[PDB]
């Protein structure tokens, strides 16, 4: 049975609204409804979305390169914004929204996942006198 | 003196009575140098003959 | 405040000379009980809580760090937003000087009468602790019998560990309840924990009642020998004494096999701090360099060093994060009947409008009828906005960050012009509609007259105009607000100036400001959860 | 015409105009207000701004290569 | 060699063009003084 | 009695001999929070006192010496064996917490 | 089995009838909500030894603005596809005068076939898919905003309003799932419309390169 | 060095043996830009 | 008023100010304290061993013995020390009534006072103050160098170069890096870009 990448699936129904199902009622009232969920140990998204009695609309994976494989590039902008907001707001802190939008909007601006490391920023083709203060001085100066 | 592995730095149950549990420096050398307790005695060696 | 037997002042009457200008604020205090604001005595303060600083003078309420410290909406924040910075400097200064100079008359200390409890309390604490220990022993014996069924996703050991942890938490909560309710009014621990200057409510429990339970590597103290923790205990033993439950306090002292465990727990925290500092000095530093070349240009666009565009307007609105507050929209949440009962502005009753307005104005409105059409059209516009809002926010919240705080800005205008809410007064309901329209027209983020740009301008100032016409509703300001015409011109003139000045400045190095802001939480947060 | 930029003197242009005008006064330039017992070359340069009488023109550079010139008299002082 | 002289940490670019030692800077211990404004600091007379 | 064990093989002399040298000069160390005892043991190593009796002959570099050292008024019993009442470092002062 | 197989063929069909409706083709209304049992009765109960052969499933559609430009979709029969097998289709396009064509590959293709499709650049443009990817509409997911492709008259209005070039826009490579769902070629500009919490609505643009 | 307590919480200072560097503006444009950009009354609220 | 003092329980702290005897608060028999510490240092770090050795110490000076603080004694409570103190005519928890030194009025609260054992750490302030203003410079790179007066410059690191960029101060960032450290002028040709 099952999908070979997914090793263990749990089952629970939430207590906070975050993971409940929020419905506008007939009178016009936000109602929270409790909902059993399966959460795994191992990721293979494309086979799980393609399974019956599974919601294809709200499937989400905290693996942003796998959402970059399956959904697109705007979905990694928005899922990435949601993941930074998820780790900042676990100790009850608060950072403004302009900063998360600027980081997630600079990290995914040229089409692909420009990682914030050596290997994401040092592929940026700036001038020659900026790359020489960054680990490869004489080689950049001699190709330039 | 900079490895982030905690298991050579944490306090182990077997240090009871032979290494002081409270005395250690802070910084980057936490738990790497240690002082021995008051009555702890180190052996000197002998021949198994 | 008192002038007959002797002339006596009060603390709030000397403190209300420090507070500058005419600023208005409503906060609370840390011991405001939850079941007070519902029933009676809500505007009476029996415990003298719910700070109200009205027209620049502290009417009621005990101040603490909730009202003067570092939060959003505090008294130093409102005094910064309304008066300036040259006056907030003087405000900080005068608070600290006059309160130090009274503080050498009152005086303060901490002894050990501030750190002990009555026998009635100690005996009760001992009773519950003994009962909790017996319960753990009962759990241990049944496990040997084999009468525990593991939950799905759990083993025999994990379920037992979870139940033991829950029992320990219940015992600690009981000890805290027993202690906290034995504290006095002249106490100094309690006078520091309440005021917010230093301390917390677990330090009172560890000093007075129970230190707690230590844990290394995220779980209870491990078998560092073979089947034992220290060579005093027996092998294959799983009780609370053997594995770290420190049942004494800091004043009754610690036993040796317990001081050693407390040294283990305190050791783990010291190691975490040293490792965390090294991580902080890199991750945040690397992020600042990568996004440093991002800034706001003279087109209100946020471009790179190579001028390749990152954002078309800053922060997706165009505003700087220095001058925004928390607000509530209050259009998305209520039912379809209370919305029609709060914003409809129906003239059908012909008596409620007469009670809240000038008679000549209501009769003129009814006869013109054109007026009736316009007001129904405004109600329909509000219904459309209610649907758009119900989408943008699918969850249900209403705490939205926006520019200038509007309830505080209608509540200042009710006191600059001495608004009597006990009289019908006058405000032609149409003048309000036309003014909303003109003010809405004047604010301009994207300066453009072309159709392609006009659409962009409409898209931006969208959530603020839903909020503005939501709090700018005709009904809602001819009933609760009651405002004179002169008042309206000032209310409108100011809304524009605040918005015009809140636009982000063309040249601020946004990419470094954001990188340091992102670098911040990167630091406060746990090293291994 | 076609001035697409803001009519408000931004935060940075006010800090550079006050610095330059103050340095010109220290080197014996003629003042343009009726000071009264004032001596600090930076206190004078601040009350010239309050009177809109500083003779300097700002050249804002758009990111497409163009520019336009605003007289300090024409701008709305932020503070 | 001229590669090792223009190389990384404490070189001629990571050590003499970005980070450099600056004249006109003095450091002294801090102590409280509640009679000062926020806008002010009190300098000893030997540093001054 | 109804006892924990009944086959004890050894017994300790005094459980206070599990502490080092710099950590056995703290009075009532079983009443403090744990990280506090770590700081003092790394802080009583840099307190001025008299460090050796023949400090007149030794031309050491960087030697500090106190004028009037005093021995504590609240002592641990394991300080008679490391000579803290013959080369003390400190003075009993009258402290007020206010 | 076949119940799994009659289910998939209905699902994959329903997805494509929207994919071609997004690209601006004319699809009859009831074809979009074709329920399962209706599909089971029309094309056949089971494809295992049945009437649905993975042929008799092909679709030919015409554009809304113009009845001449048409699009075809093919469902190959073999698990992995060879060389002349697509030339069988290339011939089928050569005879019917249709340039827009799709092939719903079953499980994979050959590297030689990868060569055989990148050659006919100026004519007979074909799109290669996978059976698995078409099982779910990603466009209706939660994270994915709404994309819209702009005509070449609108794109020259941006670069003249914001006084931009076309190099200064944010970029998107024509290999990610939504770049192919809309059939986008290099040099086009797509418009994204997403709602945000500070303004309410924000429109951004992407250049596909 | 002596500073007011209300200024302790930005710098994350405490008065048990800290040390704090002081830099002195030399030209007159840089003293004017520090006066009109980065004084401690102008930085009470944060953009973070 | 820069020197560092520390107790025997991990409370280090500098010296803030020094008052004469005519200004310190006194008791009802003229005993002024030598050191005054803040009450806020106790509740956050929970050093209650510091509050007992000053209660135990007050009994040892009045009786004439020397106290005993062996860790695991279990023969010295707080109830046994307090009952010993109320025999010499004091409050049984150490508190006392202090008078204000400036105005002679009583202080509404009662202050906890007693003898404790302090140490004087090695870090004095005479050793940590230094300043530079146009001092000696190097020879090869013409960068500021230490001189005979012990006093060189403070490094303007990388993280300080970024707070100034976020501030938007472009003049101050130039002064600190170029005009304050190795200024220089060269001549350059116009048609070619080589020094002349
Ligand atoms: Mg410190
Ligand atoms: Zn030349």
């Amino acid at each position: 049975q099952g999908i070979e990448q997914i090793s263990k699936v749990y089952m629970h129904l939430p207590q906070t609204d975050n993971k409940k199902k929020i419905i506008i009622t007939e009178d016009g009232e936000f109602k929270a409804l409790q909902e059993w969920i399966l959460e795994t140990d191992g990721v293979s998204l494309m086979r799980v979305l393609s399974e019956k009695d599974v919601d294809p609309v709200r499937t989400t994976s905290n693996d942003i390169v796998e959402i970059f494989t399956v959904l697109g590039i705007e979905a990694v902008r928005k899922a990435l914004e949601r993941e930074l907001y998820h780790v900042i707001s676990f100790d009850g802190s608060y950072v403004n929204y302009r900063h998360l939008a600027l980081l997630c909007d600079t990290m995914t601006c040229r089409g692909h996942l420009m990682a914030i490391t050596r290997h994401g920023v040092n592929r940026q083709d700036t001038g020659p006198l900026m790359k020489c203060s960054f680990e490869e001085t004489v080689d950049v100066l001699m190709e330039a | 003196r900079d490895g982030k592995l905690a298991k050579p730095r944490q306090l182990h149950n077997t240090l009871w009575g032979m290494v002081c549990p409270a005395e250690t420096p802070e910084g980057h050398a936490v738990g790497l140098v240690k002082n021995l307790a008051l009555m702890a005695y180190i052996s000197v060696g002998s021949q198994p003959s | 405040a008192i002038l007959k037997p002797r002339p006596l002042w009060t603390g709030k009457q000397i403190f209300s000379l420090i507070i500058p200008g005419h600023i208005n604020c409503i906060r609370t205090h840390s011991t405001h009980p939850d079941d007070e604001d519902s029933g009676p005595y809500k505007h009476i303060s029996p415990g003298d809580t719910k700070v109200v600083v009205e027209n620049g003078e502290l009417i009621m309420g005990i101040l603490c760090k909730k009202s003067l410290g570092t939060s959003a909406g505090s008294l130093v924040h409102i005094s910064y937003l309304e008066m300036g910075h040259d006056i907030t400097r003087l405000f900080y200064s005068n608070i600290q000087t006059v309160i130090n100079n009274w503080l050498l008359i009152e005086g303060h200390t901490i002894g050990i009468g501030d750190s002990i409890a009555d026998s009635k309390t100690y005996q009760d604490i001992q009773n519950t602790i003994k009962k909790a220990k017996q319960d753990v022993i009962e759990v241990i014996e049944k496990a040997h019998n084999n009468e525990l069924e593991p939950t799905p996703g759990n083993t025999l050991r994990q379920t037992f560990e979870n139940q033991v942890n829950r029992i320990l938490n219940d015992a600690r909560d009981k000890t805290g309840s027993s202690a906290q309710k034995s504290l006095s009014e002249y106490n100094n621990f309690k006078s520091m924990v309440v005021s917010g200057a230093k301390g917390s409510k677990i330090n009172i429990s560890q000093v007075i009642a129970v230190v707690g339970q230590q844990n290394v590597e995220g779980k209870r103290i491990p078998f560092g020998f073979k089947h034992r923790t220290l060579p005093h205990f027996i092998k294959d033993d799983y009780g609370p004494e053997s594995r770290g439950f420190v049942e004494n306090s800091y004043l009754a002292g610690l036993t040796p096999t317990e001081f050693f465990f407390h040294a283990m727990g305190g050791r783990e925290g010291l190691i975490d701090t040293a490792v965390k500092t090294a991580e902080t000095g890199y991750i945040q530093r690397r992020l600042i360099k990568s996004m440093e070349s991002v800034m706001v240009k003279y087109d209100a666009t946020v471009r790179n060093s190579i001028n390749q565009v990152v954002q078309l307007r800053y922060g997706e609105d165009g505003l700087a994060g220095e001058s925004v507050e928390f607000q509530n929209l209050a259009t998305l949440k209520p039912s379809n009947k209370a919305f029609e009962k709060k914003f409809r502005f129906d003239y059908t009753n012909e008596r409620a409008l007469r009670r809240t307005l000038q008679e000549d104005l209501v009769k003129d409105v009814l006869s013109n009828a054109h007026i009736q059409n316009e007001l129904e059209r405004e109600f329909e516009r509000m219904r459309e906005d209610r649907e758009v809002l119900r989408v943008i926010f699918p969850t249900g919240d209403s705490k939205v960050v926006l520019p200038c705080n509007l309830l505080r800005m209608i509540w200042n205008a009710q006191k600059i012009f001495h608004i009597n809410p006990r009289l019908p007064s006058d405000l032609h309901p149409i003048k309000v509609v036309e003014g909303v329209k003109e003010l809405s027209k004047k604010l301009v983020i994207v300066n453009g007259d072309d159709p392609l740009s006009r659409q962009a301008q409409e898209n931006a100032t969208l959530l603020f105009n839903i909020h503005l016409r939501s709090t700018l509703c005709s009904r809602r300001m001819a009933e609760e607000f009651r405002l004179s015409g002169e008042a309206f011109d000032w209310l409108l003139g100011e809304i524009e100036s605040k918005f015009n000045q809140a636009i982000a400045h063309p040249g601020e190095m946004v990419g470094a400001l954001a990188a340091q802001s992102l670098g911040e939480p990167a630091t406060q947060m746990t090293l291994n959860t | 015409q076609k001035r697409i930029t803001t009519p408000y003197m931004t935060k940075y242009e006010r800090a550079r105009v006050l610095g330059t005008r103050a340095l010109q006064i220290a080197m014996c330039a003629p003042v343009m207000v009726e000071l009264e017992g004032e001596t600090d070359p930076l206190l004078i340069a601040m009350k010239e701004l309050k009177a809109r009488k500083i003779p300097i023109i700002i050249r804002r550079y758009l990111p497409d290569g163009s520019y336009e010139d605003w007289g300090v008299d024409e701008l709305i002082i932020s503070d | 060699s001229l590669k090792q002289r223009l190389k990384g940490k404490e070189g001629r670019v990571r050590g003499n063009l970005m980070g450099k030692r600056v004249d006109f800077s003095a450091r002294t211990v801090i102590t409280p003084d509640p009679n000062l404004s926020i806008d002010q600091v009190g300098v000893p007379r030997s540093i001054a | 009695e109804v006892a924990y064990c009944s086959t004890y093989t050894h017994c300790e002399i005094h459980p206070s001999m599990i502490l080092g040298v710099c950590a056995s000069i703290i009075p009532f160390p079983d009443h403090n929070q744990s990280p506090r005892n770590t700081y003092q043991s790394a802080m009583g190593k840099q307190a001025m006192g008299v460090y050796i009796t023949n400090f007149h002959v030794r031309m050491d570099t960087l030697a500090h010496v106190l004028y009037y050292p005093q021995k504590p008024l609240v002592t641990t019993r394991s300080m008679e064996y490391l000579r803290f009442r013959e080369l003390p470092a400190g003075i009993n002062s009258i402290v007020a917490i206010a | 089995d076949d119940e799994e197989e009659t289910y998939r063929l209905w699902k994959i069909r329903k997805t494509i009838m929207q994919l071609c409706h997004d690209r601006g083709y004319l699809v009859t209304q009831d074809e979009l909500d074709q329920t399962l049992e209706e599909f089971k009765a029309q094309f056949g109960d089971k494809p295992s030894e049945g009437r649905p052969r993975r042929t008799d499933l092909t679709v030919l559609v015409a554009h809304n603005d113009d009845p001449t430009d048409q699009m075809f979709v093919f469902f190959p029969e073999e698990p992995k596809v060879g060389i002349k097998t697509i030339k069988v289709y290339c011939q089928r396009m050569q005879e019917e005068n249709i340039t827009r064509a799709l092939i719903v590959v079953q499980q994979g293709m050959t590297p030689s076939a990868k060569q055989s499709l990148v050659d006919m650049a100026p004519k007979y443009i074909l799109e290669q898919f996978l059976q698995q990817e078409l099982l779910i509409n990603i466009t209706e997911h939660e994270l994915v905003p709404e994309h819209v492709v702009m005509t070449k008259e609108e794109v020259t209005e941006l670069l003249a309003r914001y006084k931009l070039r076309e190099n200064q826009l944010p970029r998107i490579q024509a290999g990610d799932p939504v770049a192919r769902y809309f059939g986008i070629k290099r040099g086009q500009v797509v418009k994204i419309i997403r709602p945000s919490e500070t303004a309410g609505r924000y429109i951004t643009y992407r250049l596909v390169q | 060095f002596r500073l007011n307590l209300s200024v302790t919480t930005p710098y994350n200072a405490d008065f048990d043996g800290d040390e704090m560097n002081l830099h002195l503006p030399q030209s007159l444009e840089t003293r004017a830009e520090i006066q009109e950009l980065a004084m401690v009354p102008r930085m009470i609220v944060t953009p973070q | 008023i820069g020197d560092k003092f520390a107790s025997r329980h991990g409370q280090k702290g500098t010296c803030g100010i020094q008052y004469r005897q005519e200004d310190m608060p006194f008791t009802c028999e003229g005993i002024t304290p030598d050191i005054i510490i803040n009450p806020h240092a106790i509740p956050s770090r929970m050093t209650i061993g510091h509050l007992i050795e000053c209660l135990q110490g007050k009994v040892s000076a009045n009786k004439g013995e020397i106290g005993d603080a062996t860790p695991f004694n279990d023969a010295v409570n707080v109830q046994k020390i307090s009952n010993l103190l109320s025999d010499y005519g004091y409050h049984l928890r150490g508190n006392e009534v202090l008078y204000n030194g400036f105005t002679g009025r009583k202080i509404t609260s009662q202050i906890f006072i007693g003898p404790t054992y302090y140490q004087r750490l090695k870090h004095m302030v005479d050793d940590k103050i230094h300043s530079r203003a146009r001092g000696p410079i190097q020879i090869l790179n013409r960068q500021p160098m230490e001189g005979r007066s012990r006093d060189g410059g403070l490094r303007f690191g990388e993280m300080e170069r970024d707070c100034q960029i976020a501030h938007g101060a472009a003049q101050f960032l130039r002064e600190r890096l170029f005009e304050a450290s190795d200024p220089y002028q060269v001549h350059v040709c116009n048609l070619c870009g080589i020094m002349a």
